[PDB]
C-alpha cells in the first residue's frame, strides 16, 4: 500500500508496465513499451474508463521463456498485491510467452514483440 | 535486513534465508530426549537414537507438541542457521486448514519465546502456486505426513474446497516395508525404515496404467533394479517399485478407504464455482517430495482427464524444484520490497 509504484498504479486511463528487477517492481520506459525481454518478467495494469466514470483494470503478468523463477514467482505475488490494493476489481491474467491472449497483444498496436537477454536474477 | 524462512515440515524442516534459490537447511524433524535422565534434534537425534526417545513433533503437517517444537525452532536458528532470531524477520509456513489456534500459539511462541521482531504465516500450498509463477491453480502437495489439494483463486486459496488425505510419503514408506517382506526382507526398525524410505526414493515410480504394468513386469525380469544397502548387500526389487506409489490412487492397497489422489483433486476442484474450474483444471501444480515419482504427471493426466468433464483441458505441471517449491515461494514472497508491509511486529503484537 506504501510502494510507490502502487500509488500510481490505475489513477487514470492508459497501460502501464513494469519489469521484475531484483524482487522490485520497476517501471519501464515507455519507449520500449511492446518490446518484452525472454530472460525477464513484467506485470502489466490496463485502465480503462467506462461510462459510469468508474474504472476497470485488467492485470496480465507476463514471463519470458527464460526468465528466472524469483522474476515470475515475484510477478505472479505482485499482480496479487496490486489487485488487492486495486481493492479486488482487476482481472488477473497469465500470459506466457508465445501464447499471450489476443486481449494483451491488442494493447500494443506494433504488436508484441521479444528481444534476447534481461535484468539479471534476484537469486 | 533479510528475513529468515522457515518451513515447518510433518518429515523435514527446511530453513534458509530470503533471496535464496534453496534451503541452505535441511534436517529431519526429529526431537530425541534422554531415555534415562537436554533435547537433541534432527541427524544429531537419530545417530543416538540407542539412548535417546525420538518422536515427531508435527503430525501430519499440523505442530501437535509444543514443547518439542521449540526445539526444533530453536535448533533451527542457532545450530542450523547460526542467526539471531530476535534480530531478523521470520516467514513461517502452515499447513493448509491449519486451526487460527494453533497459529496464534506459533505467533505467540515466535515473538515471546524467540522475540522475533516480525513475522508472517503463509500457507504452504500457496508458496508453492507463487514458485511456479502462477495466481490462479489447485495445488496437490504430498509431503511426509500429509497431501493436500488447495484451490487457489487470484492468489487466496478457496478453504471451503481445501481437502486433506492423511496419506502421505510416510505410509508409503512403510508399505514398501510391509511389501517387501514377499521376498523376504524384515526391515522393521526405524533405523531400517530410513533405508527403506532411501530405496523408494531412489527405485519406485509410478505406472501409467497399473495393470499392464503389472503384466508387462511379469513377463521378464527387466523390472528388477537393484540398491546396494549400508552394509554393502545387494536388494533387488521387481513391482514394488509401482506398487508402492500405486497406494496414492488405491489407498485401498493401504487398508484405507479413502479416495485416491485423482479423485480428491476432481473433488476439490468441484467445491468450487464452475465459471472458475477451467482454471484450476488448467493448472494443477505438483509439489513437495511425494510428487516426486517419475510417470506421476502422464498417470495424474489420464486419471483426471477420465474423471473430469471433456470439456475441460487438464493440464498437470510438476516443477523440476518441487521438492522445496514451499520453501523457495517463501524465499521469493519474503525478498519482496513490499514484505516489510505484509507482517506484524513484535510492537503490534505485544501491545494488540
Ligand atoms: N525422489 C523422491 N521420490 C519419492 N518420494 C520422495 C522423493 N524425495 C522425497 N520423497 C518423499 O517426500 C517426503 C518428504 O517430502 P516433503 O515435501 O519434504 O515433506 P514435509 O514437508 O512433510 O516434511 C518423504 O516421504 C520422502 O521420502
Ligand atoms: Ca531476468
Ligand atoms: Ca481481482
Ligand atoms: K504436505
Ligand atoms: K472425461
Ligand atoms: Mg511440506
Amino acid at each position: 500500500v506504501e510502494h510507490p509504484e502502487f500509488l500510481k498504479a490505475g489513477k487514470e486511463p492508459g497501460l502501464q508496465i513494469w519489469r521484475v528487477e531484483k524482487f522490485d517492481l520497476v517501471p519501464v520506459p515507455p519507449n520500449l513499451y511492446g518490446d518484452f525481454f525472454t530472460g525477464d518478467a513484467y506485470v502489466i495494469l490496463k485502465t480503462v474508463q467506462l461510462r459510469n466514470g468508474n474504472l476497470q483494470y485488467d492485470l496480465h503478468y507476463w514471463l519470458g521463456n527464460e526468465c528466472s523463477q524469483d522474476e515470475s514467482g515475484a510477478a505472479a505475488i505482485f499482480t496479487v498485491q496490486l489487485d488487492d490494493y486495486l481493492n479486488g476489481r482487476a482481472v488477473q491474467h497469465r500470459e506466457v510467452q508465445g501464447f499471450e491472449s489476443s486481449t494483451f497483444s491488442g494493447y500494443f498496436k506494433s504488436g508484441l514483440k521479444y528481444k534476447k537477454g534481461g535484468v539479471a536474477s534476484g537469486f | 535486513v533479510q528475513a529468515l524462512v522457515v518451513d515447518n515440515g510433518s518429515g523435514n524442516v527446511k530453513a534458509g534465508v530470503a533471496g535464496d534459490d534453496a534451503p541452505r537447511s535441511v534436517f529431519p524433524s526429529i526431537v530425541g530426549r534422554p531415555k534415562n535422565p537436554d533435547a537433541y534434534v534432527g541427524d544429531e537425534a537419530q545417530t543416538k537414537r540407542g539412548i535417546l526417545t525420538l518422536k515427531y513433533p508435527i503430525e501430519h503437517g499440523i505442530v501437535t507438541n509444543w514443547d518439542d517444537m521449540e526445539k526444533i525452532w530453536h535448533h533451527t536458528f542457532y545450530n542450523e542457521l547460526r542467526a539471531a532470531p530476535e534480530e531478523h524477520p521470520v516467514l513461517l509456513t502452515e499447513a493448509p486448514l491449519n486451526p487460527k489456534g494453533n497459529r496464534e500459539r506459533m505467533t505467540q511462541i515466535m515473538f515471546e519465546s524467540f522475540n522475533v521482531p516480525a513475522m508472517y504465516v503463509a500457507i504452504q500450498a500457496v508458496l508453492s502456486l507463487y514458485s511456479s509463477g502462477r495466481t490462479t491453480g489447485i495445488v496437490l502437495d504430498s509431503g511426509d505426513g500429509v497431501s493436500h489439494t488447495v484451490p487457489i483463486y487470484e492468489g487466496y486459496a478457496l478453504p471451503h474446497a481445501i481437502m486433506r488425505l492423511d496419506l502421505a510419503g510416510r505410509d508409503l514408506t512403510e508399505y514398501l516395508m510391509k511389501i517387501l517382506h514377499e521376498r523376504g526382507y524384515g526391515f522393521s526398525t526405524s533405523a531400517e525404515k530410513e533405508i527403506v524410505r532411501d530405496i523408494k526414493e531412489k527405485l519406485c515410480y509410478i505406472a501409467l496404467n497399473f495393470d499392464e504394468e503389472m503384466k508387462t513386469s511379469e513377463q521378464s525380469s527387466d523390472i528388477e533394479k537393484s540398491y546396494e544397502l549400508p552394509d554393502g548387500n545387494i536388494i533387488t526389487v521387481g513391482n514394488e517399485r509401482f506398487r508402492c506409489p500405486e497406494a496414492l490412487f488405491q489407498p485401498s492397497f493401504l487398508g484405507k478407504e479413502a479416495a485416491g489422489i485423482h479423485t480428491t483433486t476432481f473433488n476439490s476442484i468441484k467445491k468450487c464455482d464452475v465459471d472458475i474450474r477451467k482454471d484450476l483444471y488448467g493448472n494443477i501444480v505438483l509439489s513437495g517430495g511425494t510428487t516426486m515419482y517419475e510417470g506421476i504427471g502422464e498417470r495424474l493426466t489420464r486419471d483426471i482427464t477420465t474423471l473430469a468433464p471433456s470439456t475441460m483441458k487438464i493440464k498437470v505441471v510438476a516443477p523440476p524444484e518441487r521438492k522445496y517449491s514451499v520453501w523457495i515461494g517463501g524465499s521469493i514472497l519474503s525478498s519482496l520490497s513490499t514484505f516489510q508491509q505484509m507482517w506484524i511486529t513484535k510492537e503490534e503484537y505485544d501491545e494488540s
